[PDB]
């Protein structure tokens, strides 16, 4: 791509000014290129890559459900026109992660704190995808395939606070409740994986306690929503 | 749309 | 351009919907492709114009701050070849917005309502241009040379509430203060401004006056921090 | 930088 005649270590530095300075389409950008070199990612690189994706599809996610919103009270071709266009740059960012997930972050990554995080990726961009898909059976047997692949894994080799299996397993919940229609299963999720983590807290200094309680309050969040 | 929490920057 | 085959009114129509899906790059290339179709803009037109384009310039205006500011502090090439793409592309943003009032905005723009929003407009984006430039003496000039038609048209054509003239005198008192260094001739312009605005108050209607005093407000908030 | 008052979106 075009990033291939800039180094590894100056793509990920740039990745870093991009985000001090909100520019997160450069910020994916950068962050492409660095996976392309062909390299394994660390963690912090890792989290530079989905921090990079989730900002740009989530730009696109809000345009998007403000023009579907439009176009549900307006039921000429013009708001089809511009909710299609922004839905076909949505599928585009979703397509490209997922590119770089298959191709090869996944194949490549063996430990459970990797493998998991690209395993949650790969059900959250599904995910994205099936929020605009009208296909759509196929698509959300992927996101659920993804998530629950990810989930046996985390269950195995992780322990009950770990913040990246926390993430995972709220976002299967939001998955369940309004993907899959599925709500009692995204409520007991949710739950089951609140109170294990509750239980496991007493293990942790305070550093890793504020990580663990931050994303136990969002499913706390969610089911005070849900009941 | 009521959106629900999902991890990471709340970006949308 | 990209927008040729697309109907004048769609292209109007589709910035407004960009508008609201905050989709500002949309927004501005839809209006591009508007004034493109070689008829004056409407009011309301010239008003979803400056807006796209102001949202693009001022998410670019504000990664360059961040990004000179490390580079300033950091005083390898990384900081420096970074900045210098988003001052890049911040540039040529002001050139395109110069060129669409150049070819033809300015010159078909008859009335003072038209041509002393389109010359506000072309001060505006040569101070863009002067906030990034180290050529920076000619930058300077062709914003203050503006700013002067537009000036010496609003107090002969507009009443001194105006929101367009108070908008302008705004503008170019920012001018003064930081990029032409001239303190004084700020603070003297926005002082001139807000009285004689205030002046003429008593013959606007309740909606007209909450046009102006707004503007008076961003008058007064910078002569507070002036004096 | 301490940005001043302009007309329009305060966008930066
Ligand atoms: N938004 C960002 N730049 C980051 C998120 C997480 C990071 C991390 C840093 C050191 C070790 C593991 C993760 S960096
Ligand atoms: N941000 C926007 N969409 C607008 C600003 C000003 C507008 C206007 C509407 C009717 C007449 C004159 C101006 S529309
Ligand atoms: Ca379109
Ligand atoms: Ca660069
Ligand atoms: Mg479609
Ligand atoms: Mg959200
Ligand atoms: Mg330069
Ligand atoms: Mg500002």
């Amino acid at each position: 791509g075009a990033m291939g005649s800039m180094e590894r270590a100056s793509l990920i530095q740039k990745a870093k000014l991009a985000e001090q300075a909100e520019r997160y389409e450069d910020m994916a950008a950068f962050m492409k290129g660095a996976v392309e070199k062909g390299e394994e990612l660390s963690c912090e690189e890792r989290n530079l890559l989905s921090v990079a994706y989730k900002n740009v599809v989530g730009g696109q996610r809000a345009a998007w459900r403000v023009l579907s919103s439009i176009e549900q009270k307006s039921n000429g071709p013009e708001v089809r026109e511009y909710r299609e266009k922004v839905e076909t740059e949505l599928q585009g960012v979703c397509d490209t992660v997922l590119g770089l997930l298959d191709s090869h972050l996944i194949k490549e990554a063996g430990d459970a704190e990797s493998r998991v995080f690209y395993l949650k990726m790969k059900g959250d961009y599904y995910r994205y995808l099936a929020e605009v898909a009208t296909d759509k059976k196929r698509i959300i047997d992927s996101a659920r395939s993804a998530y629950q692949e990810a989930m046996d894994i985390s269950k195995k080799e992780m322990p009950p606070t770990n913040p990246i299996r926390l993430g995972l397993a709220l976002n299967f919940s939001v998955f369940h409740y309004e993907i899959a229609n599925s709500p009692e299963e995204a409520i007991s999720l949710a739950k089951t994986t609140f109170d294990e983590a509750m239980a496991d807290l007493h293990t942790l200094s305070e550093d890793s306690y504020k990580d663990s309680t931050l994303i136990m309050q969002l499913l706390r969040d969610n089911l005070t929503l849900w009941t | 749309k009521l959106m629900f929490k999902t991890e990471g920057p709340d970006s949308d």
